[PDB]
């Protein structure tokens, strides 16, 4: 009995194992694919977006720069403490 | 007992056969999904530039103006939208920039 | 026959729906865009008339906004001392 | 990369501030990321009186 339930379990897992390398196969494709069309994308952007700033330098910089920092600024732990007090502790968890 | 193993045997191969071209059929269909889920965003990015790009020639005239009062409206809203919660502390001193007509006359 | 005709229907409505969707943050993009530029576009001549009082009570609102939510501390300075105490 | 690159060559620092920007919140989207700033610094700088 051991051994008849052996060659099952042999027999049942090898045609597995065939299928599941097909996915991991086609899901690289599906990447491939995904990342080309998705560079153009953003190639686009940046392309059209590229003249603009050409235009007004100074002033796209500033305007992005400020929403930007808002963003990550709003989603962290501000101090606004003087440099001159560099006694701190990580406490980390 | 013996020739219930071997057609046992031969049952799953041609269950687990079965199951094996599922599989197979199964991992193409995601790979459309894909192709056409990328094309889509593709054809988004060109429009969604143009938009943040035809504004960007709106919002460079408009602040070139003045883009030091722009900066500050502009920061001074950011740092309320920055400190709208109370999880930062504003380490001050009564003799601070604010805090000018908070000593005696 | 009757396979690949369906297939395109699909993608087709799809199609259309991104168009409208980023056609829809371009129209709002150049509507909000414009509201915000007449935004400065009013404050701006006002503010020329009275840069100092405008930057001041601008400041001073824009303060006890900020200090409002968040907590204060007020040490004297000359202090290198302190407890982040985060988490 | 081959259309990033030609796409991106075309001017190196703006691409880099476009994307420095981008990367800056997808890794401080956490309120776990503190940021231990000071009143001196550059952005906080229309904080104090004008």
């Amino acid at each position: 009995q051991y051994i008849r339930e052996a060659e099952a379990y042999t027999n049942e897992v090898q045609p597995r194992a065939n299928g599941q390398a097909q996915r991991i196969l086609e899901e690289a494709r599906a990447y491939k694919a995904q990342t080309i069309l998705e560079a153009q994308g953003e190639v686009a952007r940046f392309a059209k977006l590229l003249p603009e700033y050409k235009a007004a330098p100074e002033i796209t910089r500033e305007r992005l720069y400020i929403e930007t920092m808002e963003k990550v600024l709003g989603n962290t732990r501000k101090v606004l403490v003087n440099d001159k007090g560099g006694n701190l502790m990580v406490l980390p968890l | 007992n013996r020739m219930r193993a071997e057609r046992e045997a031969v049952a799953r191969r041609h269950r687990s056969q079965g199951q094996e071209e599922a599989e197979k059929l199964r991992a193409t269909a995601d790979y459309e999904v894909t192709r056409t889920l990328a094309e889509a965003e593709r054809q988004g990015r060109i429009m969604r530039g143009e938009g943040d790009a035809e504004a960007a020639k709106l919002f460079a005239d408009a602040f070139s103006k003045d883009p030091d009062f722009y900066a500050f409206i502009r920061s001074l809203r950011a740092y309320e939208n920055s400190f709208s919660g109370n999880q930062d502390v504003m380490v001050m001193s009564p003799d601070s920039d604010f805090f000018r007509y908070m000593k005696t006359p």
